[PDB]
């Protein structure tokens, strides 16, 4: 597996809300709760919207929520706006203390 | 409890043989020292009591080192899941057997220190110490509503009183304390694909007894103050029903893994005393 | 208010108390138990276990399944020693990592008798005559026969019964001894020796083993308990 | 309704919680059984009789 | 004499001439479950002989290069006969067993087998992520594992092996091999015996337990002396494990579970 | 504050980065090294501890790269021994400063990283 999976694209219209799922494996999403979630822009360094599950950090709005369901996890965001246009990269711990990144899913807005 | 008496012996001429036996049978041959030399009479007073499993595990062993600040809005609350298997001495006298059952007496040591020089000075802190039994809800804060506490258990402690104390009865499902277990949550079915089925060896339930939160109640004084609440584990009233062999390499991970210090034992020569 | 006086070691924690403590899941119905076979209720009973000792323990041979086999062979007969042990359960590394000294490792002092019984693995055509002696302390340590049979010994005849037991008998100074390998309390020395030769026939292997168990009697006992010095915690 | 225990004279108990599990330990019950691991033979042995093989 | 014995359950007979005296391991021989101790509200199934017989598992070959041997109970009576249907129909399930190894060699041959049985025989794996093996290698069937003299980490990460690395003087667990002797146990040394039986209740922290996710006692046999003969070349002789069940009881009738494979 | 050394080229030979951060953040905090080729997303490369001198590789490049310190002026290096084509992408320095609630193991505290660098990109052509 190494890298977690994501899809690749998700698109939504404005008002509407998403989800875009993480579905890792036993040893990353499945036993740890260090799973979290980072938001990029073009030519920007990401930033963390989401750091343990169904936490976020201060200054990152109310739409952004997180959960778990065992072996995967999802990001939704809910009444999508134009901003919210970008790349969303899951994160986790792997138990031999290695940390992976998942695939990425670039978000339009129609 | 009293050990039996060294009894007199005279020598043998016999056709009764005590020294030869046969280890293939899985017996210890049960002898003693009147039948192989000669023993005059001793009256024994020597008592088995500190070698009783209670006496055994009558001690209270550091099993967490929980850190928590207080600070201006960076750790203002910690959970931890409560496990005796991340410090190796409590885990290597309970993996000398396979299945116990005990009551267990909880003991917090809170201590706490100053992280900076200029921001001034802060009073007493209060702590407190919420069970989270597994399916009640994790806090996301420190200031969050899961802090009222109202059915889960909470120890409030000020700082400068004696360690906290809390005794919890046998809590497992099953009707003893499973320290190996050989087997998987999960049976992988014919047709299911590979994300769906698989589960940690040894693993059984993944959160076996809930967690621990500590935060601290107090609001923020100006300087950060950091605190580390060490959690002491004594178990009494032990029963245990299967002797193993004790680990004698480096402990890796919560199973039985090995990877480092897989040469434990030095070099002796065969015929040197 | 009933006056009270506060003693001295008020507000303390000893990590060995006895005291009663509230329960944070009052009115808990605590699951019964059942009949599990093998219930343990002191580790002296399971110090009573034989348990191979790594007696070998040589460059080659250490942390292999060969630390375990003592080879014996057909030679012409010598009375240099076969073995060699001193009687420091918890600190000889032969005997510290057995699950006597295992559990004796835990604890600070020690008394009792010992059994020793060691196993012949050759064919069924080679036989022998062995010495197995103890030498309580006190003397220098038997490099020959004709040293180690003035001290505790036993013949042992290579029959149909494979195995021999040599009870080491508790011959001390004190009630009690240290585990930490101090002169005070040291226990002597144990040496194994052929007496005559082991005689193999034609088509028959000439190399040949002895494995050799470890295990306590009924009048064992031991008092301090400790931590070990086998396992540890890197940061 | 005190419990008096001789501690090898004597000394008293009282417990104070209604839960089993706030109880002190005893210093009692030093009964052993190591004929289950160390002969847990199905016919039985006598030590000078010869355990053939 | 204590040295000939036989023993029958359900149309299988073991006839032995050269055993020695067997165990009952813990003193407690296998036993159905008491109305005090019973979890389960359904009436058990009892198929007595159609499942308490002996099965002859797959003879592995002894040399004097080879390293052990490991078997995992009841995952190696999967595939035999009503006692695997009733297995994998069932959701719960209990039994003791009764465990004969068969090794004969002749008396110019010397070596000896120490058999242990082990309740909850966890097995160390091969990589650097905890508690990572699969279930098709943890529960490989009839044809067992082998231990290995030593530990080799699997390098692969993008084809994992998932599979167990015994270290045959660690055990598998990595408590010593000499100190394995505190479980329930029998030497076949070949100048005495030829045979060890070992009876084995059913041991768990629970009444009965689900067969296909957990396994309850495993068979380790480790060569404490190894294999020799005179002749020049070489020299093998086989090892033959045949075990019954005992006591067999089954709760909760369901659809077939055919676990995954390869 | 996270500075992030220039911008290079060159084929196969070695090539080292480096990171200079504020005292405090190199005095308490982690260092950890991310890659992202174009459009491709991005790779963990590993971690660098000067609180306790230690260092964790990534499994794709545990042979190929080393991690160092510099106590005295607060700066971390990252050395690639060797340069492969697949290589050319934008690398990224990172400091792990929001800690997590879960106690990691039972006696310390995980952090995920939060503030990053500005970046170096590094391209393996002739
Ligand atoms: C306020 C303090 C509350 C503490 C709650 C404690 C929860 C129960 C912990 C029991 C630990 C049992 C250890 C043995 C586990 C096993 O090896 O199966």
């Amino acid at each position: 597996q190494s890298a977690l999976t994501q899809p690749a694209s998700v698109s939504g219209s404005p008002g509407q809300s998403i989800t875009i799922s993480c579905t890792g494996t036993i040893t990353d999403i499945g036993y740890y709760n260090y799973v979290s979630w980072y938001q990029q822009h073009p030519g920007k360094a990401p930033k963390l919207i989401i750091f343990d599950v169904t936490n976020r950090p201060s200054g990152v709005s109310d739409r952004f929520s997180g959960s778990k369901s065992g072996n995967t996890a999802s990001l939704t965001i809910s009444g999508l706006q134009a901003e919210d246009e970008g790349d969303y990269y899951c994160f986790s711990h792997r138990s031999n203390n290695i940390r992976v990144f998942g695939g990425g899913t670039k978000l339009t807005v129609l | 409890n009293n050990l039996p008496d060294t009894q007199s012996s005279g020598p043998a001429h016999s056709k009764e043989t005590p020294a030869l036996t046969a280890v293939e049978t899985g017996a210890t041959n049960p002898l003693v020292p009147s039948d192989t030399v000669q023993t005059r009479h001793v009256i024994q007073k020597r008592t088995r009591s500190e070698s009783t499993v209670e006496s055994f595990f009558a001690r209270g062993a550091c099993v967490a080192i929980i850190e928590v600040d207080n600070d201006a809005p960076s750790k203002l609350f910690s959970v931890w899941k409560i496990t005796y298997k991340d410090t190796v001495q409590l885990r290597r006298k309970l993996e000398f057997f396979t299945y116990s059952r005990f009551d267990m007496e909880f003991t917090f040591v809170v201590t706490s220190n100053y992280t900076d020089a200029n921001n001034g000075h802060a009073l007493n802190q209060v702590y407190q110490i919420m069970y989270i039994p597994p399916g009640a809800p994790i806090p996301g804060k420190w200031n969050d509503y899961t802090w009222q506490t109202s059915s889960n258990p909470s120890v409030f402690y000020t700082y400068g009183a004696p360690p906290a104390r809390i005794s919890v009865p046998y809590v497992g499902i099953a009707n003893a304390y499973s320290h190996f277990y050989d087997g998987f949550a999960k049976v992988p079915l014919a047709g299911q694909a590979s994300t769906e089925g698989d589960s940690l060896y040894g693993a059984a339930s993944l959160n076996d007894f809930g967690s621990l939160a500590v935060r601290v109640v107090n609001d923020h004084n100006p300087t950060k103050l950091t605190s580390k609440i060490r959690v002491y584990m004594k178990p009494k009233h032990v029963r245990v029903w299967c002797p193993r062999p004790p680990r004698a390499v480096p402990y890796y991970g919560p199973g039985v893994d090995y990877k480092d210090g897989l040469a434990p034992l030095p070099g002796k020569g065969l015929t040197t005393y | 208010g009933l006056p009270v006086l506060n003693t001295p070691g008020s507000n303390q924690y000893l990590t060995a108390d006895n005291y009663q403590s509230p329960c944070a899941i009052p009115e808990f119905d605590v699951t019964p138990p059942i009949d599990i076979p093998g219930e343990v209720r002191n580790m002296m009973e399971l110090a009573e276990i034989d348990t191979m000792i790594p007696l070998n323990l040589t460059n080659q041979r250490k942390n292999t399944m060969d630390m375990y086999r003592v080879e014996l062979n057909d030679a012409a007969h010598s009375d240099t020693p076969i073995l060699c042990l001193s009687l420091s359960p918890a600190s000889d590394p032969r005997l510290a990592h057995t699950m006597l000294g295992e559990i004796l490792n835990y604890y600070t002092h020690w008394a009792g008798s010992l059994k020793f019984t060691f196993l012949f693995c050759g064919s069924m055509m080679a036989t022998g005559k062995l010495l197995v002696s103890y030498a309580p302390p006190g003397a220098e340590a038997p490099k020959s026969r004709k040293e180690a049979m003035l001290g505790t010994h036993v013949i042992w005849d290579i029959g149909l019964q494979s195995s021999c037991t040599m009870v080491v008998p508790w011959i001390s100074n004190t009630t009690y001894r240290q585990t930490i390998n101090d002169s005070f309390t040291e226990g002597g020395y144990i040496s194994m020796f052929y007496q005559t030769r082991v005689v193999v026939p034609l088509s028959t292997p000439r190399k040949m083993d002895i494995l050799g168990f470890v295990s306590a009697c009924n009048d064992f006992s031991v008092r301090l308990l400790r931590d070990t010095t086998h396992i540890s915690q890197e940061a | 309704g005190a419990q008096v225990s001789s501690q090898k004279i004597n000394y008293t108990t009282i417990n104070y919680y209604r839960d089993s599990a706030s109880n002190a330990a005893s210093k009692q019950d030093f009964a052993q059984d190591p004929s289950k691991f160390t002969e847990p033979i199905k016919d039985v042995l006598i030590k000078t009789a010869p355990t053939l093989n | 004499s204590v040295r000939v014995m036989q023993l029958t359950l359900g149309n299988s007979t073991i006839t032995t001439q050269e055993a020695a005296n067997s165990v009952v391991a813990y003193g407690r021989w296998p036993e159905y479950i008491k109305d005090s101790e019973a979890n389960p509200v359904d009436q058990p199934t009892e198929p007595d002989v159609a499942a308490c017989r002996f099965y002859t598992l797959d003879t592995v070959t002894w040399r004097k290069e080879s390293r052990g041997w490991w078997w995992k109970l009841p995952d190696a009576l999967k595939d035999m006969g009503l006692f695997g249907q009733n297995m994998f129909y069932h959701y719960l399930g209990r039994a003791g067993y009764t465990v004969h190894v068969q090794c004969n060699a002749s008396k110019f041959h010397q070596g000896a087998l120490g058999v242990f049985a082990v309740p909850e025989m966890c097995l160390a794996g091969d990589s650097t992520t905890h508690m990572f093996t699969k279930y098709e290698n943890a529960n490989p069937g009839e044809k067992g594992g082998e231990f290995k003299g030593s530990f080799t980490l699997d390098t692969n990460a993008t084809n994992p092996a998932r599979n167990f690395c015994p270290v045959d003087y660690l055990f598998g667990s990595g408590v010593l091999a000499g100190n394995a002797f505190v479980y329930p146990h029998q030497i076949i040394n070949l100048r005495t015996n030829n045979c060890a039986t070992l009876v084995l209740p059913y041991v768990n922290s629970l009444s009965i337990d689900s067969m296909t996710k957990h396994n309850n006692w495993g068979i380790a046999i480790l060569p404490l002396a190894p294999l020799d003969f005179a002749t020049e070349s070489s020299t093998e002789i086989p090892i033959t494990l045949t075990i019954a069940p005992m006591c067999c009881e089954f709760n909760g009738l369901r659809n077939i579970t055919v676990p995954r494979t390869q | 504050l996270v500075q992030s050394g220039a911008e290079l080229k060159k084929p196969g030979a070695s090539v080292k980065f480096s990171c200079q951060a504020s005292g405090f953040t190199f005095t308490t905090y982690d260092i950890h090294w991310v890659r992202q080729a174009p459009g491709q997303g991005l790779e963990w490369m590993g971690m660098i501890s000067p609180s306790r001198d230690s260092t964790i590789y990534a499994q794709k490049f545990q042979g190929r790269v080393t991690m160092t310190s510099d106590t005295s002026t607060s700066t971390v290096y990252m050395e690639l021994t060797s340069l492969r084509s697949e290589d050319t992408a934008l690398y990224y320095c990172a400091t792990a400063s929001r800690p997590s609630a879960w106690v990691f193991r039972s006696l310390y505290t995980y952090y995920y990283m939060d503030v990053w660098g500005t970046g170096t990109t590094v391209t393996v052509s002739s």
